[PDB]
């Protein structure tokens, strides 16, 4: 039975074991082959390597097991943590470069559920900033997807405890505006259930969920960590989200949306020591600098995703 | 929300993956890609309870099985109604689990898959029930991953047994 293999995880905690034909020399490209995906499914996704404090999208030519091996060096180079801290795993996730226009084309049920699972993960984690109504819609769709049709009997009263809410609303809102939402989530749940015009096909319900996520500014963002300083000079730890739409800064602690900048409404410059980057908010007469050892990666990606529009 | 560790076992080609993927993802896997080891997660409701299922979809051929059995709370033993040897193989799996768990009383279900291939049926429904009867009145189902018959019930039944 000797051969080498690795687990490729997904956001939901599931995994698929993939034979490593070339041991640690096996590539992303080859691992993507070992999956149960077509040339249709595969085009939307790639292998990432992630531990708690760092996620990197890998490229076709990368050797993932080598990144796993060299992880403490990588953590040292890109972050400020002690490198023995954490062991990375490999995940299949959305390609950060995937144009939203393309994703909107998608019909394949498996590609949809993989995109949906990842979207759901980001929602529940708080990485999706959106008006309370948009979030209520997302919770209602989750209710349909996970619990099936609304039942007057089962769903009416005291079913949306914190237990159930936790699975349907951002954790950042779970005890802030969420318990105030229950009437209105259930209402929309019921409305979904008893709408004969809204398809209850799994992929249809999930695609609907995605549609509501496509509008969120952070949708599909690669996240990086760093710090900004404000007035009288405090450190604010941040997430830097780079997606196909622009740049977004999250307060690290609260996940609050600090700024969101569409491409061609801002400019960037990388630091000389490759440790910070500046954002010039063109035609907004504002500026800010983010300190992070990831500044290099942030800037490369900004360029790519900006250059990708034509 | 209690976690339930379910293990789908049986010989190559029986539809362990097809059954699992249909259950979890509502998709029918046509291509035959021999499984190394896949794990899936799905929240369902069984007898009013939200349950988190973790379903291990195992290889038809495989030292891991001992460990799977040690760790698993519930086992689906799958044969194809299309292939006699797959049915024969299940005796040792049943006996191995009992060995590893050191008890008669392991949540377990006999599953005859490929029910939609009625034409090509080599194993009778009665042979199926006969084997289950003999296995201390084991739960028994004929199923189809393609047609979706009795797919959910495999997993629900296993949960019920664990709750007992
Ligand atoms: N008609 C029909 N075909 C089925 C059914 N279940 C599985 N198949 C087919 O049988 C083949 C093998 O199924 P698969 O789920 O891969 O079997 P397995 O038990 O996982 N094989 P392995 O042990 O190697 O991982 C596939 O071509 C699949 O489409 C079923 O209920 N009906
Ligand atoms: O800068 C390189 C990257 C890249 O080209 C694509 C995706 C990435 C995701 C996370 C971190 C870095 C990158
Ligand atoms: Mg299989």
């Amino acid at each position: 039975k000797p051969y080498e293999k690795v687990r490729i995880y997904r956001m939901d905690g599931s995994y698929r074991s993939v034979e490593l034909k070339h041991g640690n020399n096996t590539t992303v490209q080859q691992i993507m082959e070992g999956m149960r995906l077509s040339q249709e499914t595969q085009q939307y996704f790639t292998i990432w390597i992630c531990s708690e404090n760092l996620s990197l999208q890998l490229k076709p030519y990368h050797k993932p097991l080598q990144h796993v091996r060299d992880w403490p060096e990588i953590l040292a180079e890109l972050t400020n943590l002690d490198p023995q801290r954490e062991t990375p795993q490999l995940f299949l996730r959305r390609d950060v470069r995937l144009p939203l226009e393309v994703e909107k084309q998608i019909e394949d049920p498996l590609a949809i559920l993989i995109l949906f699972d990842e979207a759901r993960y980001n929602l529940l984690k708080g990485f999706y900033t959106a008006p309370d109504a948009k979030l209520i819609t997302l919770a209602s769709l989750l209710l349909q997807i996970v619990y099936g049709n609304y039942e007057s009997k089962k769903h009416k009263q005291g079913f949306l405890n914190e237990e159930n809410l936790k699975s349907i609303v951002p954790v950042t809102k779970l005890k802030s505006k969420a318990p105030h939402w229950t009437n209105r989530i259930l209402h929309e749940y019921k409305n979904l259930s008893t709408s004969e015009g809204v398809s209850k096909e799994m992929h249809h319900l999930q695609r609907m969920f995605l549609q509501n996520c496509w509008e969120i500014p952070t949708y599909g963002a690669a996240f990086f960590t760093g710090q900004i300083f404000t007035k009288n000079h405090k450190v604010i730890p941040v997430y830097v989200g780079v997606n196909i739409k622009g740049l977004h800064l999250l307060n690290m602690e609260t996940k609050a949306l600090l700024i969101s900048l569409k491409y061609g409404c801002f400019m960037w410059q990388l630091g000389d020591t490759d440790t910070c980057f500046q954002i010039h908010s063109m035609e907004n007469k504002m500026s800010f600098i983010v300190h992070t050892k990831q500044a290099g990666l942030v800037v490369k990606l900004l360029m790519k995703l900006n250059g990708q529009l034509m | 929300m209690r976690e339930y560790k379910l293990v789908v076992l049986g010989s190559g080609g029986v539809g362990k993956s097809a059954l699992t993927v249909q259950f979890v993802q509502g998709i029918f896997v046509e291509k035959y890609d021999p499984t190394i080891e896949d794990s899936y997660r799905k929240q369902v409701e069984v007898d009013a309870q939200q349950c988190m299922l973790e379903i291990l979809d195992t290889a038809g051929t495989e030292a891991m099985r001992d460990l799977y059995m040690k760790n698993g709370q519930g086992f689906a033993l799958v044969y194809s109604i299309t292939a006699q040897s797959t049915f024969n193989d299940l005796q040792d799996l049943r006996e191995q689990i009992l060995r590893v768990k050191d008890t008669d009383d392991v949540p377990m279900i006999l599953v005859g898959n490929k029910c939609d291939l009625e034409d090509e049926r080599v194993v009778g429904k009665e042979q199926g029930q006969n084997l289950a009867r003999q296995w201390n009145n084991c739960a028994f189902l004929e199923s189809s991953a393609k047609s979706k018959i009795n797919v959910n019930e495999i997993f629900y039944d296993l949960v019920r047994q664990i709750n007992r």
